[PDB]
């Protein structure tokens, strides 16, 4: 991996760098690491796979040294380079496609393809330098198990999840009281409903209870609250949870009473934010337990006061609601988010040559799916395979 | 159930539509209809009932599925009325006169009720919520209050004298008594002929639909003023043959069922529930 | 709060137990006695009532929880057995000659009826499975049965004469009547005198148990032949003095209510199943 | 940890192979090493046990290297090998307790106590040599991220619980359809049971479903599967689920049907038994789906038939069962098991010298409590203690 890292960056810095005009002292060190991959590369034969519809494709280096004695470079210097990276960049891409598109089941992290394998021989370890970008630098740093981080806006953490929840219920479903929440991406919109407004209940207060377990820890996150959920508070007609039939929604929104956002991690509170709601910080958890009351309002106008009658029919539901946004956080495991292309990128070069579908990853690379179920073996080849992706992204 | 009553439950807003139930609905359904005597008066057939059972049965209901219940009129009906089958449905004939009787009677029928007997000779009785009422139903229901206060005195009234009660109900077959709370009453009634229940109403009653044939909205299964509900099993027609209404609730038995629910159907026939 | 739906219950297999709850229930829930006339007529004390509910007050009774409700025989008591207590104890007195009224009683009243009315003369009859049994009340129940073929002409009987018809029940205060399952059966009831009802036997009744005093083991409430299940709820005692019996009734009441659950097709739990 | 391993392996060879009258050149190898470990440990001074009553012991080393020059060893060789070994031995046992008693939520992986911090300087690498236990070789192999792999006879993969879900149920217990269950250590025993024997279910057939989510992934697993669970076999009076009632199980087993065990990772069907018992393999799984049926009899015998009537009451009780050990498996994370001393010896230390409760690790080191919330950061302490333990019990 630092391998075929160190060949794209060496070629993405002589793209940027071997350029008409330019002084041999701005490119003295680049050129000797140019050289020094020629060198090395020279005389290994490689094969890119056949795998899918990915064509086989097969790679020999016999190329010439790159000269050292210009003062200035000139166009000639600068073509004469551009074949040769043009040769390496086609080779490195088509290396960095045969790796996305593979996984296996024990040993994920390992290259899986023929020339990543022949790579990670010694022969080749000369080439290696820089290893500077976040993925290289991740990759590294969890080879020798050290402490990781990949910053993340907008962190899809949350499987795709429309579901509701009823707490009180009965075949005509015109007295409910229950939740419903879309858990999708890096956002939470919740919302419970009562339907008699908490006229019964003891004080008139009505407690709803949201429960989010992250699949990876989040740390440093930066999330936005907001009281009211936009997507529960127009009139729906919701399916029941056998399917059997429809029952109807007619939210009137209600500010949330005593709202308690706890940010926790393995059962143990961390952050507890209370009446909150501009900006808050969660430093570290996997869980988040969201707690708002519905409070029946002991003074009503004529108007409010003919909403909400003392006994059934209900007609205008009393709904709170919550919205909660993960701007930005940090994650010891990779994962899509809305800035990175990684995800997009594997999941456009296994779609193009119609990978079959693997023993690792869902059909398609289907984010909901491999979010809902991530395991250690599907974050190493997952890591392996994004990391192989930054890799391609720094030429193609 | 009762030991998972109360837990919840979890249903994804996709889960695809099963397909109509409506055809099971009805072969698995009895269809109970109560119309007053005037209508088989009016129709003046011997076979008009064979006549709505086929016609059910070209509306897919089984051969003997619909069953017919006659009354004499509102105020008789009222007393002990017995809903019958899955789904109860009431050709309720209207009156200028007697609206009240028809909001008592879709009252007692449109919702259901938690009754306990009450000894009006001994104890003074009080109707805690606003949900307590008094439910009193006889051939002859006539209930006199007197109201009293923390001294059991009666004001406007002594207990001694009933005839300084201040009367309530005279001359009912159904009445639905509802007292101011918190204040302990004596109650003199018409045991011989009246039995008087204190009630709750816990809710609706969801497989019963009342028809209104003829007149306007006037009904008003709710004591507080301020409100007076029409839910979708409270219809009302315009009428003037009954073989017409009869025509238009067979051909319309897809809508009328469609606004009630099943299970809520009882063991018992009764409109209320008696608890001891 | 979840009504009308099944939801599966998880339970630890070493959950403490709760304490006795034998004393709340008793002091919250109210116990009906049944008993024939004889049996005050042999006591002949007028305040024999009192007294029992005092006794009643030792065993953990709160004073009027205990009713105490008469009949005059069996073959009356039958015609429409309504209890309405937390818990029913019935003393049914043994008479070999009235046996299987005694059984018919015992199978009313310790098992759950689902019953859809029944329209003869208008609809031919089935009986679709072993639960589905046709329950006749009344002052005087005569039923005969008409079976027919696929082409509805009547088996050993002619529709159109009644006298043909087979005769299954004769001047019946109760009777259960158990025809072959797939035979539409016309149907002859004196309908002016009693009502017949299409009963489905949900499940037992555990509310009511009936002490049967004196004679044997004769019950049987199922009418499959292969099975005559003793239940917990059919007790039976040996006697000479109403006095004796009462006092083991007062004195066991433990063991009576141990032996008896509250209705669970009642209370709040089993609501929009069928009754509350 | 190396090091530690090291010195304890160093020291049990010593034990083992320097004994009277023994070839030099059986030794050899191990002199010189032994030396190196003398040379290196010399002039150094540690500190050991703090915590709880683990006393605190000082350690001071100055020692004379072995000979080299005899044949055979004689008694005056043996000798001063003995009392040097005998010091070193009570050195890497204080070192090993005082490194199981102590716990990190953030870095529990990484070395706690003060010696075995001091042992992980440069100064001490030398020490370092064949790393042959399976322990060690996990150890190592999870520093490079390369796949680990512990071999458990009788995993104790499942927490303990014996509990029941009652799907049809009343007040009375006396028409009852559900399932109970032991999952405990490495045995699944589970038993659907209907009052009414399926007499009045579609087609006369029950079905009953029972998931198990381990907590780790388990490969190269043999299990044997056995068609009746002899645990729920007998009449039994069960507490209700909130316990205010018993109810009373008088089963009769019927042999289940269509018995269905699907061995499942992320989800998806890896390994499927319809029907076999005796010996199966599951290859890779984190989840066990069984799924069986009660199908009524369609013939019966009298007596048969006299089990089982047409409706209440049901004094025969039909129950299938189910029963499926886990002999041997394999997991990538550290396990408690039948054959193993590990966990116990960290318990015994941890209750000998009355360790406090940490933050890591329930009290008392309470494995289903530990099993059942098992944590990566549980995970890695878990690891340290018993690669520790593993070490300590080479010599202790
Ligand atoms: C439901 O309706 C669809 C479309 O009419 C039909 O294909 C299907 O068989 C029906 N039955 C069920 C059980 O879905
Ligand atoms: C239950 O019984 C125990 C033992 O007599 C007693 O300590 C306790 O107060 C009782 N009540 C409750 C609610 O536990
Ligand atoms: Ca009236
Ligand atoms: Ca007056
Ligand atoms: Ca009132
Ligand atoms: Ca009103
Ligand atoms: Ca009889
Ligand atoms: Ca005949
Ligand atoms: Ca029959
Ligand atoms: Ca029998
Ligand atoms: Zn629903
Ligand atoms: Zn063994
Ligand atoms: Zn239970």
């Amino acid at each position: 991996m630092d391998v075929l890292y160190s060949l794209s960056k060496t070629l993405k810095d002589a793209r940027d760098k071997i350029v008409e005009g330019t002084l041999y002292s701005n490119v003295s060190d680049l050129i000797q690491q140019f050289n020094q991959m020629i060198i090395t590369m020279n005389g290994n034969e490689f094969q890119t796979g056949g795998i899918g519809n990915l064509p086989i494709r097969n790679w020999n280096f016999d190329f010439g040294l790159l000269g050292t004695t210009l003062l200035n470079l000139d166009a000639n210097y600068v073509e004469t380079a551009r074949n040769t990276i043009d040769y390496f960049v086609d080779f490195v891409d088509n290396v960095c496609m045969d790796e996305m598109v593979r996984e296996s089941q024990r040993n994920g992290i390992a290259p899986q393809s023929d020339s990543l394998r022949k790579l990670s021989g010694i022969k080749f370890k000369r080439i290696n330098f820089d290893n500077s970008s976040e993925y290289i630098e991740n990759w590294n740093l969890q080879n020798r198990r050290q402490r990781t981080g990949f910053t993340f806006h907008k962190p899809n953490i949350f499987p795709y999840s429309a579901s509701f929840t009823l707490n009180r219920s009965q075949p005509a479903h015109d007295n409910l009281m229950g939740t419903m929440w879309l858990n999708a991406g890096s956002e939470i919109q919740v919302a419970g409903f009562d339907y008699s407004c908490a006229i019964n209940a003891p004080a008139n207060i009505q407690q709803f209870e949201h429960i989010v377990q992250l699949r990876r820890v989040l740390t440093t996150a930066t999330i936005t609250l907001l009281p009211d959920a936009e997507r529960f508070s127009f009139p729906r007609v919701i399916n029941s949870a056998d399917g059997a039939t429809t029952w109807y929604f007619n939210p009137v929104i209600l500010r949330p009473n005593n709202v308690e956002v706890e940010f926790l991690l393995n059962g143990q509170i961390i952050n507890t934010y209370q009446a909150r709601f501009g900006t808050i910080i969660a430093r570290n958890f996997d869980t988040i337990r969201l707690s708002f009351q519905l409070m029946r309002p002991p003074n009503m106008t004529p108007a409010v006061a003919a909403l909400f009658p003392n006994a059934q029919p209900f007609e205008h539901h009393a709904t709170v609601g919550l919205t909660l946004r993960i701007e930005s956080a940090v994650c010891e495991s990779v994962l899509a988010d809305a800035s990175k292309t990684m995800l997009a990128n594997v999941t456009s070069v296994r779609q193009e040559y119609a990978i079959p579908v693997g023993p690792v990853f869902p059909p398609g690379m289907n984010w909901t799916d491999l979010i809902t179920n991530y395991s250690p073996s599907r974050e190493d080849n997952l890591q392996r395979v994004f990391t192989v992706a930054s890799i391609r992204s720094m030429l193609v | 159930q009762n030991y998972g009553i109360n837990l919840p439950i979890t249903g994804s807003m996709d889960t695809a539509y099963a397909n109509s139930t409506q055809e099971e609905t009805f072969l698995t359904s009895t269809l109970c209809l109560y119309y007053p005597t005037e209508a088989a008066t009016e129709i003046n057939d011997n076979s008009w009932k064979d006549t709505l059972s086929q016609l059910f049965l070209t509306k897919g209901w089984p051969t003997g599925s619909v069953y017919f219940k006659e009354y004499t009129d509102i105020a008789s009906f009222s007393v002990d009325p017995q809903l019958y089958c899955d789904y109860n449905v009431v050709l309720m004939k209207y009156d200028a006169t007697l609206q009240l009787d028809m909001s008592e009677l879709a009252d007692l029928i449109l919702n259901e009720w938690l009754c306990n007997p009450m000894d009006i000779t001994l104890y003074y009785y009080q109707q805690t919520d606003e949900a307590n009422k008094w439910i009193s139903m006889g051939s002859s229901c006539t209930i006199k209050v007197c109201p009293l206060n923390t001294q059991t005195l009666g004001i406007g009234c002594l207990t001694t004298d009933t005839a300084t009660f201040e009367e309530v109900a005279t001359a009912e077959k159904l009445v639905i008594t509802d007292v101011v709370d918190g204040v302990n009453h004596k109650l003199d009634v018409t045991t011989a002929t009246c039995t008087i229940r204190n009630c709750k109403k816990l809710g609706p009653r969801e497989n019963v639909a009342v028809i209104q044939v003829g007149g306007s909205d006037v009904l008003d299964i709710t004591a507080d003023p301020t409100t007076a509900p029409q839910t979708e099993r409270m219809m009302r027609i315009n009428w003037k043959k009954w073989w017409q209404v009869f025509y238009t609730v067979v051909d319309y038995v897809n809508q009328i069922i469609q606004a009630m629910s099943k299970r809520s159907r009882s063991l018992n026939s009764a409109a209320f529930y008696y608890r001891i």
